[PDB]
RNA sequence: UUAAGUUAGAAAGGGCGCACGGUGGAUGCCUUGGCACUAGGAGCCGAUGAAGGACGGGACGAACACCGAUAUGCUUCGGG
RNA sequence: GACCGAUAGUGAACCAGUACCGUGAGGGAAAGGUGAAAAGCACCCCGGAAGGGGAGUGAAAGAGAUCCUGAAACCGUGUGCC
RNA sequence: AUGAGUAGCGAAAGAGGGGUGAGAAUCCCCUCCACCGAAUGCCUAAGGUUUCCUGAGGAAGGCUCGUCCGCUCAGGGUUAGU
RNA sequence: UAGGCCCAGGCUCUGGGCACUGUCUCAACGAGAGACUCGGUGAAAUUAUAGUACCUGUGAAGAUGCAGGUUACCCGCGACAGGACGGAAAGA
RNA sequence: GAUGAUCAGGUUGAUAGGUCUGAGGUGGAAGUGUGGCGACACAUGGAGCUGACAGAUACUAAUCGAUCGAGGACUUAAC
């Protein structure tokens, strides 16, 4: 199934929107081991989404994507980021966008840490 | 509910017989020579 | 031989065994290994404990940092730190902030 | 080789003894303080402001002790 | 002083009628010991520090600041026999 | 000492990037997200008595941590005929 | 967020009818908090010592510890609530 | 499956995710065009969307490694 990942309902669908956005902006994001875990399917199917390029995908994508600023130099939204610059990347890519590397336990609480980056 | 009786040494010696740490799995990195988790990552290592 | 001990170490002793444990008897190169990746509270210092017994090795008896092994490694009770009133959140009463004495020995094999 | 018999050893941990430590302040030595008396003194202070205090005073923090805007001291007469 | 010697002797050998408790009258503790002399650890090393290991002082450093002696409960490491 | 590394550690929304630093889940900044709004807002009493500001700090204390604090230490700070 | 209706008598009480339902026939699934595992911290009641099986008897109250028999490799973790000479109780 | 445990796999491989194609569920998407004063209706068009289900596909992750694990006692008898 899916993990619940000790939230509620829409906190959850809160902090994976949020993780998406911020894996878009930044190419490269460190978190939680199942945190990476749940993140890698949804950021996988926005890239497939980003991929079509049409618009019915455009709003499909923007009614989850954050409203965030990805460079300040051009003026970029996160969405355009995504139909324009990763979306041209992986344009012979038959899915895998993503690779989760374990890093290990954290002080504070022993979690166990994760490094998941766009390939 | 009560303890109705101090526990000997002999019993919590015995009890705490479990209780104890595993030696962690650690692999020696390609380049470099540090050591780190298996299935880590250390390209640092 | 060479020794480093760490007085009124604000750790349980109890909780500390548990580590000491693992590293005793093992090679000095590896057991700081074995340091590093345990991911327990009591690491941190036993390894700060077992570096200062390797720097003492070389810097004042001169015997080689290689050919050295953990000859003894045990944990001793301190001090203890009374606090009668947690009252502050919690509703206990004298409870008790333990303490350690940590020493690690080191020789030549 | 087969069959039928005997025993040994094994320690995840534990028990007894021994060696070595930690913690904790009994014990032993010691005395700055007390207790019970003895022999002498002296048995009142205060509106010329008492007993007891508050606030202050040092080159530089707080406190004790000393002192009172002449404030960590003033004058005199003696000792040293 | 055929009186006590730090749980004793005053409640008080130590900044004690203090700290604390109570609205108040009032109730009322705990707590002595480096060394002959600070000579109280320059300097080197590990460590952010604390704390250690050398070096040095000292008769003694296992006399290093709750620093004379240091018992028992309690907590550990090694090992002979089961 | 035992119970025992046990019960607790209460609501209630956070996530990432950067910084500082020996060390970051917990401190600072940014961004988005979320909660109150006849209040969880503004002012001003009673009461408290320096808790206020700046720098330093990592003994102790803060139900975890701590580079942070109502904590510690040095300097400062309160102006009326209405 | 915010009352179930109607027909009665007696002044609020007793009614009656309807509506409605997990009250139950009889329970099933789902959400959260705790439980559980991992990292940090960390108490209390209680406590003669203890390597502390079961049955049938014996016995100053009711046998783990007495006699005779029957069973049982060493050490844990999670549950149950049987004993718990646990506490509540209360008759009395 | 509380945790251990059990079971399927670890790059001569389909273990899981992704992708592609399906199964089932909901039910006629966005944009555009048309009709209407308008709320709306029709066409494009069983359309769009789709968690835990199936088959292909090494695209991503199961890398490298480390540890443990025998050398088979004696007696008698039949061979």
């Amino acid at each position: 199934s899916y993990r619940k990942l000790g939230r509620t309902s829409a906190q959850r669908k809160a902090m994976l929107r949020d993780l998406t956005t911020d894996l878009i902006i930044n190419e490269r994001i460190e978190t939680t081991e199942t945190r990476a875990k749940e993140l890698r399917s949804v950021v996988e199917k926005m890239i497939t989404l980003g991929k079509r390029g049409d618009l019915h995908a455009r709003r499909q994508a923007a009614a989850y994507i954050r409203n965030e600023v990805a460079n300040e130099e051009n003026n970029q939204d996160a969405l355009q980021k995504l139909f324009s610059d990763i979306a041209t990347r992986y344009e012979e890519r038959q899915g895998g966008y993503t690779r989760i590397m374990k890093l290990g336990p954290r002080r504070g609480d022993g979690a166990p840490m994760a490094i998941i980056e766009l390939v | 509910a009560v303890p109705f009786r101090r526990t000997s040494k002999m019993k919590k010696r015995l009890r705490r017989t479990h209780f104890k740490l595993n030696v962690p799995g650690m692999t020696e990195c390609p380049s470099c020579g540090e050591m780190k988790l298996s299935h880590r990552v250390c390209k640092a290592c | 031989q060479a020794k480093a001990v760490a007085r009124t170490v604000r750790i349980a002793p109890r909780k500390a065994r548990l580590v000491m444990d693992l590293i005793r008897g093992k090679q000095v190169g590896e057991a700081v290994s074995i340091l590093n990746l345990t991911p327990r509270a009591a690491s941190p210092i036993i390894e700060k404990v077992l570096k200062s017994a390797i720097a003492n090795a070389e810097h004042n008896y001169e015997m080689d940092a290689n050919n050295l092994v953990i000859s003894q490694a045990f944990v001793d009770e301190g001090p203890t730190l009374k606090r009668f009133r947690p009252r502050a959140m919690g509703r206990a009463s004298q409870i008790n902030k333990r303490t350690s004495h940590i020493t690690i020995v080191v020789s030549e094999k």
